[PDB]
């Protein structure tokens, strides 16, 4: 999940797409 | 190890941005 | 409560607070 | 839907819940 | 206080009014 | 534990938009 | 230092800023 | 107050600093 | 991508996030 | 420059990326 | 030790109240 | 740098002024 993914390392806008509905 | 609600609030933020109309869903 | 318009972040920063551990969708027509 | 809603017009806290999960 | 009550655990809406004038 | 300047920052805003025209005092 | 209207959160954190140890009052009317 | 001020109108640094204790 | 005016402190953090490590140069005319 | 572009008008993804290093 | 990328978002926003019209640099 | 100056200690708008162009 994106708290998992990107709180303790940095997700570009591309990582944070797959989040987007 | 961060703050969860800190870096939640971030998160949602940097979301709106690249989500645009798409939209997203959250939940802590 | 504030009473004002929110939008963009500002609305989806209410969303987080106001949600709490609920969560919400933001989905904008 | 929301933006109509709350940014367009103005949003009571009990609205802005609508959109809770 | 508001930083020792609220920066290490969440306070809701409802525990955050507690700070309001 | 927290970063108390972050987490100050994140709290007067949530305290804007609980507080609402009620307002708010504070000091770090 | 910015030359701008600041509304509403925007107002809230630049008193944050500006303020710093000493704090604030944000009493709108 | 603040909002006629810095938000209806616009605020120098100085006049932002009265709102601070 | 949001479609829309970014402006102030709005339009930095998108800069912030698009730049990623690039970093960014903010210089308003 | 970047306010006529991006805050005056709207900027694309790509514009946005002309202001990064 | 704090997030760098939680702060770094913090002090691009702060730049921007501060720096106004001259603009800044920002590199992570 | 400012990232090394201002994120474990608080850089005031005094300090902050010296990252402006
Ligand atoms: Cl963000
Ligand atoms: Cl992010
Ligand atoms: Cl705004
Ligand atoms: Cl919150
Ligand atoms: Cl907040
Ligand atoms: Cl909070
Ligand atoms: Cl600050
Ligand atoms: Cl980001
Ligand atoms: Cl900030
Ligand atoms: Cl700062
Ligand atoms: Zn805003
Ligand atoms: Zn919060
Ligand atoms: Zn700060
Ligand atoms: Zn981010």
């Amino acid at each position: 999940g994106i708290v998992e993914q990107c709180c303790t390392s940095i997700c570009s806008l591309y990582q944070l797409e797959n989040y987007c509905n | 190890f961060v703050n969860q609600h800190l870096c939640g609030s971030h998160l949602v933020e940097a979301l709106y941005l690249v989500c645009g109309e798409r939209g997203f869903f959250y939940t802590p």
